[PDB]
């Protein structure tokens, strides 16, 4: 089976810049490679086939090159409508797709606004306790959210949700730590700890259960 | 114009079956290879199955072999996907596609039909109001806990409060239920002197909740 | 017997098309019209030259059968256009594939005409 590897899940670029998206095949596929663009709520759209043939009506700023195992999808000058996910696909043998590369717009760094919420008494009635750490409007996307209960790092019970890049090019993220209500009631200090390029030192948000 | 329109996607339990249809227009259907491609919630694309013009040759991706069957009825310009022994990881948007030969690229796609496989029955959310733990502004939030299937809609003060609202993407829990949080920041004068409410609508369960914070 | 020649040709045409779909990978869409189906009767003189021109590139035995069938439906010695087969490998496969597709479609169309 031919595995297609797109090394970068995300790439930041600026309108007006050249963009180079890479795709590498585990075996020779010759030039039997296709590139697709996908926008949210839409099927993928064919852009390039046979590694470099632009499909009908595809703007000239899109191109493909390579033959053998290493392929490059290039936007010569990124335009705002080009923000999307791009996938490669080989058709030397049974179809396989690369995992996609999402283009997002680079902007100035932006510090998160961070909010922390204790489990509500209604939830605790049911036997569960969710502690909710919400992060709003930061850039870049890469962020480290660490949970500490009475000083010990949590490595289970954590679900993260990250938004798509919003209208002013920032990101929002939620991290939720869920345990049983008895377990929640047995600890005192809950902290959400934020490491991020825009913060010169880690931002600690915490609360004391017993208040 | 070439048109591919899929139908049949629905909510099912593991081990269930489902039959997808794709009706084509704008070309001579029997002249072309047709295929199914699916896209899972994490947005990876996976080719599923392929059928030659008159059904003599078929290919299947290993993950579905012996569970799915691709077939076609050229008289009705229709492609089928018979899906048996369904599993949770079959959950995806299923696209039907047109190709020139059996191994090629996909120049024409339908809009897709959503298939959801989950051991969870349809479940109404539990809406938990999250009040602040003094300032220029305060943050209020609502945890929309444990619903299925997506989506919910969240609004604040029955739609009057829209500025400063941030609703996060849902996450899927091991139970098969989804959860999300919604928050708003308000001027501090407006709290706690006013009442704030989050209004959650779950269409699939046809339930409506207003929860004051 | 127009109906008889269609039924004779149909399994030959289906096999040629389906075997091409199974053997050939990555054939691009030519978007060209090559075969004129009708004149109105089935248009042997418009279709024959294309099959003559791909004969060295295809299964000579099946092509010979197709040509023998279509010659019976050339109600005169109408003249036959001289066909330019693309030299480029990918254009040439798209050319063959388009011929097989349109031949398939013509016969299915004329068969619906007959029922």
């Amino acid at each position: 089976e031919i595995v297609m590897t797109q090394t970068h899940k995300f790439m930041s670029t600026s309108v007006g810049d050249r963009v180079n998206i890479t795709c590498k095949a585990s075996q020779d596929v010759g030039a039997a490679l296709a590139w697709y663009q996908q926008k949210p709520g839409q099927a993928p759209k064919l852009l390039i086939y046979w590694a470099s043939n632009r499909a009908t009506g595809v703007p000239s700023r899109f191109s493909g090159s390579g033959s053998g195992t290493d392929f490059t999808f290039t936007i010569s000058s990124l335009e705002p409508e080009d923000v999307a996910v791009y996938y490669c696909q080989q058709f030397s043998s049974y179809h396989t797709f690369g995992g996609g590369t999402k283009l997002e717009i680079k902007r100035n760094d932006a510090q998160p606004a961070v909010y922390l919420f204790q489990p509500s008494p209604d939830q605790l009635h049911t036997g569960s306790a969710s502690v909710v750490c919400l992060l709003n409007s930061f850039y870049p996307k890469d962020i480290n959210v660490k949970w500490k209960v009475d000083g010990v790092i949590q490595d289970t019970g954590i679900q993260e949700s990250v938004t798509e890049q919003d209208k002013d090019s920032t990101y929002s993220l939620s991290s939720t730590l869920t345990m049983s209500s008895t377990e929640y009631l047995s600890h005192e200090l809950y902290s959400c700890e934020i490491t991020h390029k825009s913060l010169p030192s880690t931002l600690i948000k915490s609360f004391q259960r017993s208040e | 114009e070439v048109q591919l329109v899929e139908s049949g996607g629905d909510l099912v339990k593991p081990g269930g079956s489902l039959r997808l249809s794709c009706v084509a227009s704008g070309f001579t259907f029997s002249s072309y290879v047709m295929s199914w491609v699916r896209q899972i919630p994490e947005k990876r694309l996976e080719w599923v199955a392929t059928i030659s013009s008159f059904g003599s040759y078929t290919y299947y991706v290993d993950a579905v072999k012996g569970r799915f069957t691709i077939s076609r009825d050229n008289a009705k310009n229709t492609l089928y996907l018979q899906m048996n022994s369904l599993r949770a990881e079959d959950t995806a948007i299923y696209y039907c596609t047109r190709q020139t030969t059996m191994i090629a690229w996909f120049a024409y796609w339908g809009q897709g039909t959503l298939v959801t496989v989950s051991s969870a029955s349809t479940t109404a959310p539990s809406v938990f109001p999250l009040a602040p733990s003094s300032g220029s502004t305060v943050a209020l939030a609502c945890l929309v806990s444990g619903y299925f299937p997506e989506p919910v809609t969240v609004s604040w003060n029955s739609g009057s409060l829209t500025s400063g609202v941030h609703t996060f993407p849902s996450v899927l829990q091991s139970s098969g239920l989804h959860s999300l949080s919604s928050m708003v920041t308000v001027p501090s004068s407006r709290w706690p002197s006013e009442t704030f409410t989050c209004n959650v609508v779950h269409p699939a369960s046809n339930t409506k909740v207003d929860k004051p914070v | 017997d127009v109906r008889k020649i269609i039924l004779e040709l149909q399994p030959l045409s289906r096999g040629l098309l389906e075997d091409y779909q199974k053997k050939e990978t990555g054939v691009p869409e030519s978007n060209r019209t090559l075969l004129l189906c009708l004149t109105p009767r089935l248009n042997s003189s418009a279709i024959l030259p294309y099959f003559r021109a791909i004969r060295p590139l295809s299964d000579k035995n099946i092509i010979d059968k197709i040509i023998e069938q279509l010659d019976k439906l050339k109600f005169q010695h109408e003249p036959e256009t001289e066909i330019s087969v693309p030299a480029d490998t990918f254009e040439c496969k798209s050319f063959i594939l388009t011929i097989l597709q349109q031949f398939s479609a013509c016969l299915e169309s004329v068969f619906k005409s007959l029922n």
